[PDB]
């Protein structure tokens, strides 16, 4: 689930 | 034997010795043609040109693209040119003239399959194949499963749809017996495969999608993989929704839920929804799908993502019908059906032979005009390559006859940023970007519209978005960057038509990358260090300029990844312009490729690539591509 | 619902639930006929006759031949009799109540497939299929292949000849890729097989043939075997005689050495000679593949072995052209070709039905004209199944109705040896073999030649060792052995032809034989202990009769094997009756096929026992088989 | 090789 940091 | 009629003269002339059949090398159409010019053909070689490809860049070409005759090279590199120059062209001496110098030259290249065929007698030029299968039956798995095996013969890659097959349990008439489902075919066209790669297209509401997406699984309990399979997933947005508004996904047999792969959009959400809520499948949640397809790219890279809906809304195909799936390496999205198989004629433009260094000492530009121009030559031979290409199968000659689609492409963006000193990550590789596409899809359109003029407008051009003069850029509702006159190409269109149904399609680049010495494609670099063992030309060059090439180099690059970042003695400059794809952030990665998808007709092959990856970080990464309206959200995820 | 009539309602209105399709499991057909003759089937039912089967013999048609509603038993064991009946013989009320009786009364039987689907509504009631490979190409291969999945799909055995395929290392037009050969296709095969059991034929001059009679073993290094597929190899006299003889023999690819398989006997010969003189193929010493045979023999049963030439010669089919294999049980020797699929159309005669214990106390007799009476019955019926069969593949329509071969058989003949107290290796039982056998033939052939009469021969009769008054034992030259008249019978058949082209192919009985309480087909008993646990009826009804049923037996026998022989308290006419199949000599066993031979149109089921197995046992034993003119010198080999 | 006791 959604973790900005890519 | 050292001249280029002497060479056709023995491939022509060639006998099978260890059997007495004569094996003719080229075709009797090419070989009449080099007879009846020789000496032109022959004066026209420039023999120069063959030390300008690198040691390991030549080295692929003797490896595998020149023809041989007993096991000893009988093609020089130019012979090879200048053969494939000509069967693209045939009698045009003009234009094979021309396509000869301009390969020669390295501004542009074509598919391996071209390379290897092009001037013999079953020229099969074409890249790849998008099969259709013909129907939930017997005869229609059987029917396909041959067709696939005559492809799968003469090589090239094929990309099959298999939405309508039923799933496990599934009922079957005049008998007590259930379907066993996709699992148990999918393995009969995996050793058909053997037999004679694979790339499999399913939309995620089908019920056997939990062991499809598992094809490439590592911990494989015998009898439920099947590998050399590539699963790929063709996703509706509704999928998407579900996913992040955490809801229910409802699982259907193409039996009791029709359909739904024959409409995309608004009419699929309706059909889909009406399905639903008439209890004819299996309702989970949206999430436990979506978390093992992350489990399953996590560890296999697979399956890889393609969006079904922006796929179809802003294909100028759609006046044909559906579209069921894309290509095997995610760049084609071309319409198929039971009796049209599409087909890939494909062709790489060369990125950095347009830099030029002008009237000073350090500026370098951009030649946008040679670009345009080659683009226009490129476009013109795709075209040739399909009339005059050999079909496998009648369902390919159906399809390539009918639309007539073509698929350009490129290689050396990396190698063009980095000459041009341009950080992948700046702003000035943003707008060059933008620029490159620009061109070189108002090229394409260009020279495919003066042959819609000559020999008419494709069977299928009356009903489509271009018809009407709603280009690729329109249905992304964007203004083009304007470089290009826009406004008269539209009006000449919509008069004369054009000849191609489509045109662009970055692809994988691979070996035809490697002979001509640039990187793949459009990704930035892997690695600073491949592998033997040589460094990046660009960064060597610089670091020999420093002096600093010292040994506390060649090893430490080796032992970091070919990594620059945090070296202690590298100007900052370097460090951005040499960064690994590891060290660039997904995020511009997909951005620009937003940016130039507005200027492709089809798709593009989009590798991801993450560091520390967890579940969440992916998500973002998928929902960030979805959202940027990309048709191909992820080819391979590479990892770790 | 207790009234055949009310069970055809049922099966005929029945709705599978889970699906809401209406699914008859009656045809139309078959359903009119027993509604507008409701009374006369309803009250031609004797219902009596369900406990005439055993316990494990009625619970065979429970566990799988009577229909089921939802997963309960809606047919008893009459309705069953009687539908088989009527889907028989249609509007043919009187025929299906003579049909009903003599089934019911348990004289004969047909074969499973009939049993199933006899009166349903795609009544396949054929027993096995012999298929031509098309063609040595991806087309032929692959169009094979499909009509195999086709036919793998209603089940029943296939029997497969790939002679005509090409093998590893053949050239290949267009490519530079060497053929990989037979092992890789018949993995697709076997694939094909596990997706919807497989018997393969070859000549033992193909050059995989070491591979191909391995596709058995057990040491499976992974990729080169292949299993529930059985090679059967079809011998040519050539190689017999080059193995006795210690000479060389020559593998060939049948692309370098074309026809092998299209001639046999002396046409064969020169053309193999002539091919190996010629340098076409790759000598090695006979020798060295006799071993390897004979090594996969004793570890798995097979190859099994069909003597084509035999088959060839003294077949009533040779003016179709050359027959290329057998069946999968190794009975069947039928025409086959790209466009005919030849299908195996059996029913089996129950051989104790006909013994009578006549006006006295202890006297047997053996009722021939009975037996005659019943053959006649089941030539007529499996007319019939010919005209009344649903063809899953438009080759075996061809086939069948072009040829109208039938396959008589029998089942009981341990048990008819046994009640008549016969020694299976008396001179009693060898002439009961051969009078059984007479009896059978000639009756088949005048029920044919009456069908002539009124419906013509079959299109292929003009031109046939029939039709020339050349009947089977005359291909054997032997005189028949007399019980009926022969003159009579061949001089209407030369006038009027037979309808079938032949009749006779005693098979494996496996399943129809349990249901009526008798041993394997004309097999002896492999134990008198089969497992539960009961003991062979007849050996048991002795031993009660001795007082001797003591426990001192129940036990012994168990762990004997099922063997009489040196039990201490037995007296000696009772050993010699309740032998083993393992206390046979096989010299028996092959001498009595020998004799019965001569009746058989076709061929059949040899299985051959050996007890302490050597490979020179082995080679006396196929020799011996040889020399004596069988077609089938073994099915099974079982050892140990 | 050829044992006749089978």
């Amino acid at each position: 689930n959604f973790d900005d940091d890519f | 034997t050292k001249q280029f009629s002497k060479v056709v003269e023995d491939l022509y002339r060639y006998v099978n010795a260890a059997t007495g059949k004569p094996a003719p090398m080229i075709s009797d159409d090419v070989y009449n043609i080099v007879m009846e010019n020789k000496d032109k053909l022959n004066s026209a070689i420039v023999y120069d040109r063959d030390f300008q490809y690198s040691y390991f860049g030549f080295k692929t070409l003797e490896r595998s693209y020149l023809l041989r005759i007993n096991g000893q090279v009988a093609e020089r590199p130019q012979h090879l040119i200048m053969r494939v120059a000509l069967g693209i062209h045939g009698r045009d001496i003009e234009a094979a003239l021309e396509t000869y110098n301009l390969m020669s030259l390295k501004y542009f290249t074509h598919a391996s399959p071209t390379l290897f065929n092009a001037g013999t007698p079953k020229p099969q030029m074409s890249s790849c194949f998008l099969v259709a299968m013909k129907e939930d039956s017997i005869e229609g798995i059987y029917d396909t499963l041959k067709e696939c095996a005559l492809i799968s013969k003469t090589a090239g890659g094929i990309g099959l749809h298999i939405h309508n097959i039923r799933s496990t349990g599934s009922y079957i008439a005049g008998t007590n017996g259930t379907s066993n489902g996709l699992i148990p075919m999918i393995r009969v066209f995996n050793n058909t495969a053997r037999y004679v790669a694979f790339a499999l297209y399913l939309e995620p509401w089908h019920a056997d999608i939990f062991d499809f997406i598992d094809i490439r699984k590592n911990h494989g309990k015998e009898e439920i993989r099947a590998r050399d399979l590539f699963p790929a997933l063709w996703i509706p947005d509704l999928f998407m929704k579900r996913v992040e508004e955490n809801g229910t996904w409802t699982l259907f047999s193409p039996t009791s839920a029709p359909g739904l792969s024959d409409c995309y959009g608004d009419e699929f959400e309706a059909l889909y929804t009406r399905y639903e809520k008439e209890g004819r499948g299996k309702t989970i949640k949206a999430q436990k799908l979506w978390y093992s397809i992350l489990e399953a790219q996590t560890e296999t890279g697979t399956p890889f993502v393609v969006y079904k809906d922006a796929c179809n809304r802003k294909s100028n195909q759609k006046n044909l019908g559906v579209i069921k799936s894309s290509n095997l390496c995610c760049e084609i999205v071309e319409y198929s059906a039971p009796d049209e198989t599409a087909v890939c004629n494909l062709a790489s433009v060369a990125l950095p032979a347009f830099i030029e260094t002008s009237e000073d000492g350090k500026t370098s530009t951009y030649n946008f005009k040679k670009l345009h121009e080659i683009a226009k030559v490129v476009t013109r031979n795709l075209n040739r390559v399909i009339d005059r290409n050999y079909y496998p199968v009648e369902e390919a000659r159906k399809s390539n006859m009918r639309h007539r689609p073509i698929a350009l492409g490129v290689q050396g963006l990396a190698d063009t940023f980095m000459l041009l000193r341009l950080p992948f990550d700046s702003e000035e590789a943003r707008l060059l970007n933008i620029q490159i596409f620009e061109t070189i899809y108002h090229a394409s359109m260009e020279a495919s519209c003066e042959l819609a003029q000559k020999d008419g407008p494709y069977e299928t051009f009356q009903g489509s978005p271009a018809s009407q003069g709603i280009l690729q850029f329109d249905m992304w509702d964007q203004k083009p960057y304007g470089m290009w006159d826009w406004d008269t190409l539209r009006k000449d269109i919509m008069k004369h038509g054009v000849r191609n149904s489509l045109t662009m399609a970055p692809m994988p680049t691979a070996s035809t990358s490697q002979i001509l010495g640039y990187n793949e494609c459009f990704e930035p670099v892997t690695s600073n260090m491949y592998s033997f063992q040589v460094v990046n030309p660009y960064l060597l060059r610089d670091l020999v300029d420093l002096g600093i090439w010292d040994e506390g180099m060649k090893q430490y690059l080796i032992t970091q990844n070919g990594s620059i970042q945090g070296l202690p003695n590298v100007p900052q400059e370097l460090k951005d312009l040499y960064k690994t794809v590891w060290e660039i952030s997904q995020k511009t990665i997909i951005n620009m490729a937003a940016d130039r998808s507005v200027y492709i007709d089809q798709s593009h092959s989009l590798n991801l690539f993450l560091r520390a990856p967890t579940m969440g970080k992916l998500t973002s990464m998928h929902f960030y591509g979805w959202k940027k309206g990309l048709k191909t959200g992820m080819y391979y995820l590479r990892t770790q």
